[PDB]
């Protein structure tokens, strides 16, 4: 968070399995996002040369302190053309800190929504800043709303440090533990109200699909069964006719009344597995693999 | 304590922008502010030509709108003006002629649209040309990373002073291979400031014809230098002739600065405005000739013929017409005297001006070819 | 597009 | 009162040559033109008068129904196919404020959309929780 | 057209 | 062997 | 090939 | 096909 667009960077890695090669460059630009829209991107851009195999390599400042892990380039021919992308060490230190204590990442949740504030919105919304995060939707009963987060604000500060983009602020926050506490500077009507905050929880079911993912299944009541609130058509779980409002016991003579009881025996890797789902009064079956 | 460019860049990034242009295509690119009050941005002609709309986006986010001011496809400098500009930052110029090979350079642009990107390097070489034959180029070459969209960008030295404008790169794959070119500041200064005063680049030429000087010519003609400018023929009645440059001359220095190649000098003076004075260093019979010059072009007249008054209120006289010109196509010949045009008896070129300033779709000239009375028709 | 945070 | 299976044989008393004649012969009458046809449903000539049609003051594929006490416009149930539907609009929204300028009726809403705001970042109590919305 | 390496 | 930018 | 200048 | 009148 101290890096500036101008500092000198020295990259390390193993391109083309040649071995440990060093490169010099500078921080080309900060807070780069969007080259892959889904994942959390707050990339440091460096003109330090980086090619295939440099990934996971260190990007360090002139004292040798880790400022980034190089993750991507931009290469129409697959060879460095002056653009390297690195994930900042402060996002890295956070996830290395979650994988040690927990073994996985405690996906944090704030309770807002938004979209990148362009220079057009600040013209009509009479907002002073041109780059920020426009809180369209404030989710209710969320730790975010608990702080008095207004609808129609723009977050511009995070720990007194300005913010490049939403997808950067979005990325800057998604790399944090479920019980951290951070400050946000705002801009409601002309008053820069800074408010403290905390994140609150968020059990994915695409890991139970394993290639046949079609829709979202959870847990029902007092483990009466899995859940089928999902209603998807044309998905990998659609030709097999999983419609709404139908879970049962389970497959291959297995008593399945919750998500965990299903996972106990599904992962015994059976050759063919046949559910027992029942719609209304009709007890049916349904086979996979 | 580690050195960094962030102090220099903090002050300079406000002066670079990103530009967007919109059968019909949509363009990326970069420009740089020359005058904060008026909002002048300069860039490469090849991003802002064929432009329906020109959208400038500053360093901070603020999009604006710009219109064209001038253009010059021969050197590839084009100037826009930002509309309704407030709180702008002008980059400081540098004198390119102070550049040396080995100096350090910073390239600011908007490559691939990603955003304002900074890249470092050194002065690879100077005076490069020969990539676009019919083009004025005195390129600065830098190994500073430069890619698509970085064109019209900024090349500044370590003090944030504008030394050149990033333009073209040599790259077989479509990605920078370590060879990036830039147009020198001093040329951009000459081209931009011409577009504000005159709207176009008025670049008259002194009248030398000639070709590059190679080491083989050094032997054949007893010439002490291996790189310069060789004079075939001087145009007659041109400044080059009037100044006393002769055939078989070799040009070694421009205004005290040495010359790299004839193609460079052809570009340095191609950006100078009409009537600029200068001093060349010549070489005839291995002896130093220093010359002084003044460039020259390429009412009281008309498209093809020269009209002067004659007598009191009688009418204007065509004193010479060059064959093949428009006014010789309409039939005006030597000696013709115009007494009336479109039923309007004419005397001076001033009564003819107001008649002509009506810009009518037809001209019936009541001339007097010799002793006879005829009419001539134009438009 | 729509963005969640 | 034109039902299927009928056959049109007149147009203001003039016999008709073809359907492509009639298709043209009324593609040139202005909207709201009043005409009277000749018809054939099961061997009976029935004469039917008519008026053409087009193909609260709404905006860009929507419906702006005012609300009381000059609080702001309201509507629920927006058609799902509009460009005003992929904005994120659901059934049941209100009006209060527009571009840091309070909008309290349709006249205040047009005096926002009259100045052509490319931003159109306006919203109110939509449902039971306050949120912000955008367009264009 | 972004390559990751 | 001819390119432009 | 001679070019005017 | 079918053309509306």
């Amino acid at each position: 968070d101290a890096l500036r667009v101008g500092d000198y960077t020295v990259a390390i890695g193993n391109p083309f399995g040649l071995g440990e090669t060093v490169t010099s460059g500078i921080v080309s630009a900060l807070g780069r996002s969007g080259l892959n829209a889904e994942n959390y991107e707050n990339f440091i851009q460096t003109d330090a040369a980086i090619n295939r195999g440099n990934a996971g390599g260190a990007l360090v400042n002139l004292n040798g302190e880790l400022i980034g892990i190089n993750t991507a380039i931009l290469a129409p021919d697959g060879g460095n053309i002056g653009i390297g992308f690195a994930i900042p060490s402060n996002m890295v230190k956070n996830l290395t800190s979650q994988m040690v204590e927990y073994g996985q990442v405690k996906r944090g949740e704030l309770g807002i929504m938004g979209t990148e504030l362009n220079s057009e919105l600040a013209k009509a919304m009479k907002v002073d800043a041109q780059r920020g995060a426009f809180v369209s939707q404030v989710l209710p009963n969320s730790s975010a709303a608990k702080a008095g987060i207004k609808a129609g604000d723009v977050i511009t500060s995070l720990n007194g440090k300005p913010i490049s983009s939403f997808a950067a602020l979005r990325a800057q926050v998604g790399t944090m533990p479920v019980g951290s506490k951070l400050t946000l500077g705002l801009l409601r009507d002309g008053k820069q109200v800074n408010v403290n905050l905390e994140l609150q929880q968020s059990v994915d079911s695409s890991s139970i699909f394993n290639g046949i993912e079609g829709a979202e299944m959870s847990n029902k009541g007092k483990d009466q069964g899995v859940v089928v609130n999902n209603v998807k058509t044309g998905t990998p779980a659609a030709q097999i006719g999983l419609k709404k409002g139908d879970v049962i016991i389970g497959a291959n003579q297995q008593a399945v009344k919750n998500i965990a009881e299903l996972r106990k025996v599904l992962d015994s890797k059976p050759s063919v597995l046949a559910l027992n789902i029942q719609r209304g009064d009709s007890t049916i079956y349904l086979l996979m693999q | 304590q580690m050195p960094s460019l962030a102090p220099m860049l903090e002050k300079v990034m406000p002066s670079v922008v990103s530009i967007n242009v919109e059968q019909k295509f949509m363009a990326l690119g970069s420009g740089v502010i020359i005058d904060a009050d008026k909002g002048y941005v300069v860039t490469n002609n090849h991003v802002v030509d064929n432009a329906t709309v020109i959208k400038v986006q500053l360093s901070d986010g603020r999009k604006f709108d710009a219109k064209m001011v001038g253009k010059d496809p021969r050197s590839d400098i084009a100037l826009i003006q930002i509309q309704n500009p407030k709180n702008l930052t002008a980059i400081k110029m540098a004198d390119s002629d102070a550049l040396r090979v080995g100096d350090y350079t910073v390239a600011i642009g908007n490559p691939f649209g990603l955003g304002e990107t900074v890249t470092s390097g050194i002065v690879s070489a100077l005076g490069r040309s020969g990539l676009n034959a019919e083009n004025y180029e005195n390129f600065i070459q830098t190994d500073a990373a430069i890619n698509r969209g970085n064109a019209g960008g900024a090349l500044v030295n370590l003090n944030g002073e504008l030394i050149g404008i990033n333009t073209a790169i040599l790259a077989p794959d479509g990605g920078n291979i370590g060879i990036g070119f830039a147009i020198p500041s001093n040329m951009v200064k000459n081209l931009t400031s011409q577009m504000v005063e005159y709207g176009q680049v008025k670049r008259g030429e002194l009248g030398i014809m000639g070709t590059e000087l190679n080491s083989e010519l050094a032997k054949a003609m007893k010439v002490d230098a291996q790189r310069g400018a060789f004079v075939s023929q001087v145009l007659p009645n041109s400044s080059a002739a009037k100044a006393g440059i002769k055939a078989g001359d070799v040009i070694t220095s421009l205004n005290g600065k040495p010359i790299s190649s004839f193609a460079a000098l052809r570009a340095q003076v191609g950006t100078m405005p009409v009537g600029s004075k200068l001093t060349l260093g010549l070489l005839r019979d291995g002896k130093q000739v220093n010359v002084n010059l003044e460039l020259q072009q390429s009412f009281n007249g008309i498209e093809g013929a020269e009209m002067s008054n004659k007598g009191k209120d009688q009418g204007v006289v065509v004193n010479n017409v060059k064959t093949g010109t428009p006014a010789a196509q309409i039939g005006l010949k030597k000696g013709d005297v115009i007494i009336g045009a479109n039923q309007q008896a004419v005397k001076n070129i001033a009564e003819l001006r107001k008649v002509l300033d009506s810009k009518p779709s037809v001209l019936a000239l009541n001339i007097q070819r010799g002793d006879s009375t005829i009419y001539l028709l134009m438009q | 597009c729509y963005r969640k945070l």
